[PDB]
């Protein structure tokens, strides 16, 4: 939920600087002694600021906080692309041992390089196939911006029956990865004379291909 | 260096039973730190749970205060979390922290504070004061003076990993885990792309190494797909130069632990 307001989203531009508001009352913002986190998902937070504008160790002169009455901003100056991330504010709430969190801000920095995806594509195992299934893994990575889509091929054929593909997932490098499963039987498998896993990407697919005579 | 906290516990909990958490602190330069808990649920945004400080006194928020137990047992440098009848509106990452909490006196506007007066002494037992009757104040009584009002301030300096905790009914189900090689798609690559397939399992999370963390460098490992089985699936892969590898997998629901050779033959 969250209980100080900030935007769900904010974007800015590479190199440029960009802010994020913060709003809360008069017993918690109001008061001061603002705090300032930063996060990337699926990993622990940073702290940024705390007491409204001081910097936490560590922390670069880039980030820097102000506050005005109940509503306190936080503002990224020389934006990389590593300060893609969610960030929230906090105070105290009547006690020093009870604090309220707001509700969040994904930064987007826009202007970054595109970059296509590397694709792995992966047959089935022999231990997958002796238990009468065949499992295709095609594993996506390296991509910008995060959007792709994945089709299956087998002998010229479109195959989407037991497809399941990930959404994108921002890694460290501000680059996207995602994965596609293919889910079959050993028969469909060994029926075949070659699939492929085409991802698209920007309008420019790629692909890799696997023949069950070569792999198995 | 520096403090480093990490939370331990049940990565799955029934409905209705009690959630225990072990917070351990190593590395602080300091007999003792005070430590408090946060939750993140999906979707949801960090929510405070309570804090144990130095001098063993806890505080808790309030919405969650009468399902909630932190203690402390500093000669192994750990705090404990107890959140009773859990639900699935439970499940979240669970972070211990570090924390600062302080009360501060508060001034009006043209109000000093301390025990530093300026040629003027006596003014340290006051709160709020000025010395502006024209002169040297020499004793408490020479200053005009406010009672303060007191300014909460709680803030996190050092934050655990994080322990991702589903609070569900459901089954555990351990992976399978299945070696996998691009070798047959170029067997003339420079180098080989290996990998494991952690097949259908529940629930969340597993952990993936590869050569007991020697290997780390070139290691991709891929968030899970929730497939038709209702079971998860995820890969890792790294690409080596064309020497043993294996995949280490743990699911820690189901206490299972793979350690799967991968044949780097192409």
């Amino acid at each position: 939920q969250g209980v100080l307001t900030q935007p769900s989203s904010v974007s800015g531009s590479l190199g440029q600087r960009v802010s994020i508001t913060c709003s809360g009352s008069s017993s918690n913002v109001g008061r001061g002694y603002v705090s300032w986190y930063q996060m990337t998902p699926g990993s622990a937070p940073r702290t940024l600021i705390y007491g409204d504008t001081n910097r936490a160790s560590g922390v670069p002169d880039r980030f820097s906080a102000s506050r005005s009455g109940n509503t306190a901003t936080l503002t990224i100056s020389s934006l990389q692309a590593e300060d893609e991330a969610d960030y929230f504010c906090a105070s105290a709430e009547g006690s020093s041992s009870n604090a309220v969190f707001g509700s969040g801000t994904t930064l987007t920095v826009l202007g970054q390089p595109k970059s296509p995806p590397s694709v792995t594509l992966f047959p089935p195992s022999t231990e997958e196939l002796n238990g009468n299934k065949a499992t295709l893994v095609c594993l996506i990575s390296d991509f910008y911006p995060g959007s792709v889509t994945v089709v299956w091929k087998a002998d010229g054929s479109t195959i989407t029956r037991n497809v399941e593909t990930t959404r994108a997932s921002k890694q460290s490098n501000s680059k996207y990865a995602a994965s596609s499963y293919l889910s079959l039987t050993s028969s469909d498998w060994k029926s075949k004379g070659s699939y492929s896993c085409e991802v698209t990407h920007e309008g420019s697919t790629v692909t890799k291909t696997v023949k069950p005579s070569e792999c198995s | 260096a520096q403090v480093q906290l990490r939370e331990s516990g049940p990565s799955l909990v029934k409905p209705s039973q009690t959630l225990s958490l072990t917070c351990t602190a190593s590395g602080s330069s300091l007999s003792d730190e005070a430590v408090g808990w946060v939750r993140q649920a999906p979707g949801k945004s960090l929510e405070w749970l309570g804090s144990i400080d130095t001098g063993g006194n806890t505080g808790y928020n309030p919405n969650l205060k009468t399902r909630l137990s932190i203690t402390k047992d500093n000669s192994k440098s750990q705090v404990s979390l107890s959140m009773s009848s859990v639900t699935p509106e439970d499940s979240a990452t669970y972070f211990c922290a570090t924390v600062h909490q302080e009360t501060h006196q508060t001034c009006p506007d043209g109000y000093n504070s301390g025990d530093d007066c300026g040629g003027n002494w006596d003014c340290g037992t006051l709160d709020c004061w000025r010395c502006d009757w024209g002169g040297f104040c020499r004793a408490s009584t020479d200053y005009r003076s406010v009672t303060a009002t007191y300014t909460y301030e709680w803030y996190i300096d050092t934050w655990g990993q994080g322990l991702l905790v589903t609070v569900s009914s459901a089954s555990t189900t351990a992976p399978k885990v299945y070696p996998l090689s691009s070798c047959c798609g170029d067997k003339s690559s420079s180098t080989v792309t290996l990998g494991c397939l952690v097949s259908s399992y529940m629930p969340e999370p597993v952990t993936v190494t590869w050569n007991s963390g020697a290997l780390k460098s070139g290691v991709h490992t891929f968030p899970a797909v929730l497939q038709s089985s209702g079971l998860y699936s995820l890969s890792s892969m790294v690409t080596v130069p064309g020497q043993t590898f294996t995949c280490n997998v743990a699911h820690p629901a189901s206490s299972t632990k793979v350690d799967k050779a991968v044949d780097p033959r192409c």
